[PDB]
RNA sequence: AGCUACCAUCUGUGGGAUUAUGACUGAACGCCUCUAAGUCAGAAUCCCGCCCAGGCGGAACGAUACGGCAGCGCCGCGGAGCCUCGGUUGGCCUCGGAUAGCCGGUCCCCCGCCGGGGUCCGGUGCGGAGUGCCCUUCGUCCUGGGAAACGGGGCGCGGCCGGAGAGGCGGCCGCCCCCUCGCCCGUCACGCACCGCACGUUCGUGGGGAACCUGGCGCUAAACCAUUCGUAGACGACCUGCU
RNA sequence: CAUAGCGACGUCGCUUUUUGAUCCUUCGAUGUCGGCUCUUCCUAUCAUUGUGAAGCAGAAUUCACCAAGCGUUGGAUUGUU
RNA sequence: GGAUGAACCGAACGCCGGGUUAAGGCGCCCGAUGCCGACGCUCAUCAGACCCCAGAAAAGGUGUUGGUUGAUAUAGACAGCA
């Protein structure tokens, strides 16, 4: 029916230059380019989808190869619309440059 | 070249900071950089304004340089700025994009509706043209 | 510290692959630059070493030692039977350099010409371009090779033809026939498209490409010396008798 | 002393009062700091210069801010300094336009620290005056003394050069 | 220190007239067109008579090497204006000691050839920029005459002849040879 | 984003461009920069040759067939310098170079796409108009670069095709301004709601 | 014979931007000034050409496996399925450009009925606007009013044209076969309404590989070794020949 | 005639092709002079290319600039540098 | 943190989660200025760019920017031409 998620992008891992925290994820949202409009985004239920070998189940369907890394949006990061995510497993490194699905759940508005 | 300049009683519009979104007028001139600003009918006390945050008008007021609020309030109440400003089409650009702004899911369903009716209608209508002006035949 | 006498270098660092050459032929590497106000004429052309002589001949050189007086010079003769036109290739210029556009060969490919597509002649079914030339008979295969043509003729900046060598006529053992693609200068597109379409399946002989009394360049493959030592592929200095472990090497 | 926006201090102090002299003079001085405090200890700096006074020895009676009596005015302000260079030391006049004495001693340091590269603890503020605009001497200055005055923002550089970061059109500068 | 405002204003003769292009002046007078744009320089040129043709150039917000642009301008301009009226009018004259310059003109004063310049062999061709005629003056023995109506152009084909005609390898204040500019004036003398 | 993000390289200063273009790929995205030797570099001309020239000198002494590649195409020039600002040595460095396309001139898949620009790169922001600055096509041209002609008349044959596209396109503009004209009435209805909701002025 | 020697003989090359420098016009600084803006000439230097090699870089073209069941190519998204790789979750089909200026439209002059100029009229914090535009997905059934009815669909055929920089694309006609439906506002009720819950929704008939069935139209080849050569050579490699 | 070419008294530097000063690395070892051979690099340019200056008439020479493309040799004595 | 580094700057250490800092930073590599940051200075045909620290002096410049002192000028300066 419709897209129903915001697009992202997994940027990196909340970082120093020489040390890397990868159980925190730095989320570039499309269309989010400033701090202070980061706010509609705390709090948000984040996903990243990604497909694989084995069929693994679908709730509420049939087995099928996709598997996700659930999520949510913590706080802003940087003055230049960054945010923090925190996952329920730390975000693989294949992911860096791929999509995030952030998904408007725990509504606010 | 130049058409608008800066100059006593020239009128501007504050593009952003503070008062963004106003019309002043210019009273004084202050080292290049900066000018004595006076919006006394759109709610901008005397201050202190750079030149960057300032787009001119094409109004222009008359009163002397660094006169009180009475005389920029009554060089703007006659010749009324406000309403000459609101007819202009940079106004109504303004306007325009604020209304688009603050527009809800119903109005945007509803212009989407009015839109595509719109552009079926046009479209019927341009290739009703193009095959009126394709019936040509001349040597 | 520097070294103690200035000497110049050995050999030139403009050859430095001094490797076997990946080719036999001799390839051109850079043809004449293309005027349009000449008339329309053949580049270069394939010759086979035959042998030296010398010859006798009168100088006409004012001011020299030698003026109107005999000499005797060396020479090389160089057989050069007829080529044959079989093919016509459009270049196109890009930002890349120049590409090959379109190839189209003629009729009836010569037996000669045809070896040089096969690697073992004597086991081969002999098949090539026989589907090919089929379509210069068939209505639909002229039209496609007039729009190839066409395409050749507008959007092609240089042409050139493939032209080979006759075997037949050579005193050799080699049958394989040599090909090259030798370019057409002076003219319009236009104008060396219909000159080497009517040349195609024909010959040309040397004097129609070369004239008497002028200098032309030659370009081909030297003699093998196999695997050669410094001092005889350098040139350089022989060490002295009394060196240990061989004195025919570079010191340094 | 770094720096902000300036504000200018009505600093009074005296000497304590000694079986010498029961009543010490009292002393006033003008301190453009960021704040009191950097007001008070440059108080006692240039007590401490002038008179025989130390901070230990004496105290300080009133600091408080003077504001501008008229901030809505263009004048013009002339600025006696002395400052130390790398090579020796040299007292300066400038002139420069603002509505407020503690924005014009501000452009001023700025100013001083742009063109001389002096840093504010090389500067010492000597005399602040509002000056007449025929008492000028800075062209810089007097150019804008035009009661007809007039000119155009010639060529605006596009300052919104992030939103949108990609565009298809291409930015004007005229206006 | 940046000034406000530098204007200078260059008055226009009656039998000439100036079409603005943006920053491209084009002067159209009695003697031909010459056209030159000046987008190199952040200016405004305007037109302000319908009667007696100024043309004004300011610079608003200029430092001191911008503001030497201005009258830069205004004098291109009157060149331009002079030239286009008046035209531009070189006198070069060929000095030696022994060996005579022998000056020709070839194909319609667009060429020039130096023959014996210090009695060698060499034949010096030098060739006139477009729009500039040379020519043997009719009035002094030894003498060339540049005319055209760029100034540059002009000033510019004397200085290749005058460059060409070069001592080399000896004293130059001794060998005083060679084709040297004599005076710079105009043609009608108006 | 998703799509293929079609940048034109003319007016743009290189190292701005190439920092743009590098965050954009690192993020990615895929990234076409055309008409790469229209490409400007501040400073003047001579200084900015010097410097190339400097890279040339650059050479490994022993085998400078394996020392510094110096790429003379303009294309290759700010390919170059984006791999400059990539971690191209780590597998996502050398991924997010392949994400990018750079090309002299517009070819044909391009040159019928609309084109970005980047302000925050473009020399009439970010440079002074009393400034100096050089072309990347003749710096390159000089410098070794062998394809600046027949980029030039490709360029022109391109450019002769987009004007008539340009004519097309302003005549159906034209008829369609006539058939809004034409049609009001009957139009007038939804006008009025775009208008109500700030579309349309 | 072969190899070989300044111990014999032959051959050895063209542009460009410019350095130093000398200048032009010209301010700054009513003069002057090679310099500030703008120009000129300029070299054993520099870069390129000529020349040597030719990328984990491309192009064009040729031939593409049997006389026996024997392999392959194209056409059908033709079917039934497997194995594997995953990304993605509407599109924009394009003036050239200037920036101390632009854009749009229109009457007279010139060039093939379309463009270029000169007017004139508009817009310019770009609204003929990428801060934009387009498409817009719940599906049907009664059922009226408007838009259209010179209209939409064809993985339907045949024909034409444009596009070469990497055209891998796009456009237009003729025949035939459908429905008057799809677009807006209304009338009318219905669909699993799966009882609050995630990976839903697209590209997509995705890419790649082996294999089965089903038809049609087509093809019948080379490379390498062995042998020979000696224009080649440590060995490989290379140049060759073989009813 | 100070400054074509030089530069006293003073004074500011650069270089690491001299010789020192030091003793950080190497004493379960980095083969220690010169020559021969061979390649490359530097410029603080001897020659050649293009220039400027002279107490540059020409010739020769001298000073300086861009400049390291190219060249800088055969011998007697000496282990020699 | 200073790219790199025994000693510099910050800070000293059990295994972790969250918040905040130091010194240092925030075009891209590379986390962070994608601020409509402020005012000036500066063009380098060897520009400049951050403690230790990793290169420079005397002496000059009619490049430009400020400042100090002095002088001339409608009783007509200054510069040009005579
Ligand atoms: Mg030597
Ligand atoms: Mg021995
Ligand atoms: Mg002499
Ligand atoms: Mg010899
Ligand atoms: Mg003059
Ligand atoms: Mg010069
Ligand atoms: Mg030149
Ligand atoms: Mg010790
Ligand atoms: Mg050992
Ligand atoms: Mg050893
Ligand atoms: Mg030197
Ligand atoms: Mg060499
Ligand atoms: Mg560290
Ligand atoms: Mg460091
Ligand atoms: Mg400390
Ligand atoms: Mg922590
Ligand atoms: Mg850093
Ligand atoms: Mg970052």
């Amino acid at each position: 029916s419709g897209r129903l998620w915001s697009k992202a992008i997994f940027a990196g891992y909340k970082r120093g230059l020489r040390n890397q925290r990868e159980h925190t994820a730095l989320l570039k949202i499309e269309g989010v380019y400033a701090r202070d409009e980061t706010e509609f985004y705390l709090g948000k239920r984040c996903a990243y989808v990604y497909k694989a070998k084995n069929n693994t189940v679908t709730p509420g369907g049939k087995p099928n190869k996709t598997r996700v890394i659930w999520g949510k949006v913590t706080r802003a990061h940087g003055n230049s619309g960054m945010v923090r995510a925190k996952f329920r497993s730390n975000l693989p490194a294949k992911a860096i440059g791929h999509r995030i699905r952030v998904m408007l759940y725990p509504s606010r508005i | 070249v130049f058409r608008r300049f800066v100059e006593v009683g020239r009128v501007a519009y504050v593009s952003f900071g503070p008062h963004a979104g106003k019309l002043v007028a210019i009273v004084d001139v202050i080292d290049q950089n900066r000018a004595l600003v006076d919006g006394p009918c759109t709610q901008v006390r005397r201050q202190a304004m750079p030149f960057k945050c300032m787009q001119l008008t094409d109004f222009i007021l008359k009163f002397p340089h660094s006169a009180h609020q009475k005389y920029v309030r009554q060089a703007w109440q006659k010749a009324d700025i406000n309403t000459k400003w609101a007819a202009t089409r940079w106004a109504k650009k303004i306007e325009a994009r604020e209304r688009k702004a603050k527009m809800t899911d119903f109005d945007r369903f509803k212009v989407m509706k009015a839109k595509k009716m719109r552009n079926r209608i046009i479209k019927n209508e341009v290739k009703k043209l193009q095959k009126a002006a394709l019936l040509k035949a001349s040597p | 510290s520097h070294r103690k006498f200035s000497a110049p270098r050995h050999g030139s660092l403009g050859f430095l692959p001094r490797k076997r050459s990946s080719r036999h032929r001799g390839k051109v590497k850079s043809f004449p630059k293309d005027d349009p106000s000449k008339p329309v004429h053949l580049t270069a052309f394939l010759g086979y070493k035959a042998g030296m002589t010398h010859i006798v001949r009168e100088v006409d050189r004012p001011g020299s030692k030698v003026n109107k007086k005999e000499v005797v010079e060396a020479v090389t003769i160089v057989e050069t039977p007829p080529m044959v036109v079989v093919g016509i290739v459009g270049y196109v210029e890009t930002p890349r350099g120049l590409r090959t556009f379109k190839t189209v060969f003629a009729e009836h490919i010569s037996d000669e010409c045809k070896r040089r597509f096969y690697k073992n002649w004597h086991k081969s079914k002999k098949k090539a371009f026989t589907k090919y030339c089929k379509k210069w008979q068939d209505e639909d295969g002229k039209k496609q090779l007039e729009k190839d043509f066409s395409s050749m003729k507008k959007y092609c900046q240089v042409i050139r033809v493939i032209a080979h060598t006759q075997m037949r006529l050579l005193p050799l053992r080699q049958k394989k026939a040599h090909l090259m693609e030798i370019q057409v200068n002076g003219g319009t597109v236009a104008e060396k498209l219909d000159w080497a379409r009517e040349r195609l399946e024909q010959q040309v002989p040397v004097n129609q490409v070369f004239g008497q009394d002028e200098m032309i360049d030659v370009i081909g493959v030297t003699k093998g010396k196999g695997y050669k030592g410094v001092t005889s592929r350098w040139h350089t200095k022989k060490l002295p008798r009394k060196t240990h472990r061989g004195l025919r090497k570079v010191a340094c | 002393k770094a720096s902000g926006t300036l504000r200018e201090y009505k600093v009074v102090g005296r000497c304590l009062p000694t079986p010498k002299c029961h009543t010490p003079p009292l002393y006033r001085m003008r301190i453009f700091a960021p704040n009191h405090v950097v007001a008070k200890s440059r108080f006692w700096y240039f007590v401490s210069q002038l008179k025989k006074m130390k901070k230990s020895s004496g105290e300080i009676v009133y600091c408080g801010q003077v504001f501008e009596k008229s901030p809505l005015r263009v004048k013009n302000f002339g600025i006696w300094l002395r400052y130390d260079s790398r090579s020796g030391t040299h007292n300066m006049y400038r002139e420069y336009r603002d509505l407020t004495t503690a924005g014009a001693v501000t452009q001023c340091y700025r100013d001083m620290g742009a063109r001389h590269r002096a840093r504010a603890h090389s500067i010492q503020i000597m005399k602040v005056e509002e000056i007449a605009a025929s008492k000028c001497r800075r062209p810089a200055v007097k150019q804008f003394h035009d009661s007809k005055i007039k000119f155009p923002l010639p060529h605006r550089v596009l300052r919104r050069q992030h939103k949108p970061r990609f565009t298809t059109k291409r930015p004007n500068t005229f206006f | 220190m940046k000034t406000i405002l530098s204007n200078q204003t260059v008055d226009i003769p009656e039998n000439v007239d100036i079409t603005l292009k943006g920053r491209t002046v084009i002067v159209k007078g009695p003697r031909g067109t010459l056209r030159r744009d000046f987008n190199h320089i952040n200016v405004e040129l305007s037109l302000l008579g319908k009667k007696k043709k100024r043309l004004r150039v300011d610079k608003w917000w200029g430092n001191r090497k911008e503001l030497a642009t201005v009258r830069t301008i205004c004098s291109h301009v009157q060149n331009m204006i002079k030239g286009v009226t008046l035209g531009f009018r070189y006198k070069m004259r060929s000095v030696y000691a022994h060996f005579p310059i022998n000056v020709v003109i070839q194909e319609n004063g667009s060429l020039v050839e130096i023959r014996n310049f210090l009695g060698e062999k060499y034949i010096r061709r030098v060739r006139m920029r477009p729009g500039v005629a040379c020519s043997v003056s009719q009035a002094q023995k030894d003498e060339l005459i540049l005319e055209g109506n760029d100034i540059e152009l002009v000033s510019n084909s004397a200085a290749l002849i005058q460059q060409a005609t070069t001592v080399k390898n000896k004293d130059i204040r001794k060998f005083l040879d060679g084709i040297y500019v004599s005076e710079k004036g105009t043609v009608q003398q108006a | 984003e998703v799509q293929v993000l079609v940048l034109d390289g003319r007016g743009h200063l290189l190292g701005r461009l190439a920092a743009i273009v590098a965050k954009q790929v690192l993020l990615g995205r895929k990234v076409v920069v055309v008409r790469c030797e229209g490409i400007n570099i501040s400073g003047n001309f001579y200084r900015n040759k010097l410097k190339y020239l400097a890279f040339l000198r650059k050479r490994m002494n022993t085998n400078p067939s394996r020392g510094p590649y110096h790429f003379r195409a303009p294309s290759r020039i700010f390919w170059r310098t984006v791999r400059g600002m990539l971690p191209h040595k780590t597998k996502r460095g050398q991924a997010a170079l392949d994400r990018l396309k750079v090309f002299d001139g517009i070819p044909p898949p391009y040159d019928k796409k609309k084109r970005m620009v980047v302000p925050a790169a473009l020399k009439v922001v970010r440079l002074k108009p009393t400034r100096k600055f050089a072309y990347l096509g003749r710096l390159a041209h000089e410098v070794g670069w062998k394809y600046q002609a027949v980029t030039a008349t490709l360029e022109e044959k391109r450019k002769e095709k987009a004007k008539i596209h340009y004519r097309k396109k302003k005549q159906l503009m034209r008829l369609r301004k006539q058939a809004e004209k034409n049609v009001e009435k009957k139009i007038d209805k939804y006008t009025e709601v775009l208008k109500t909701h700030g579309l349309l002025v």
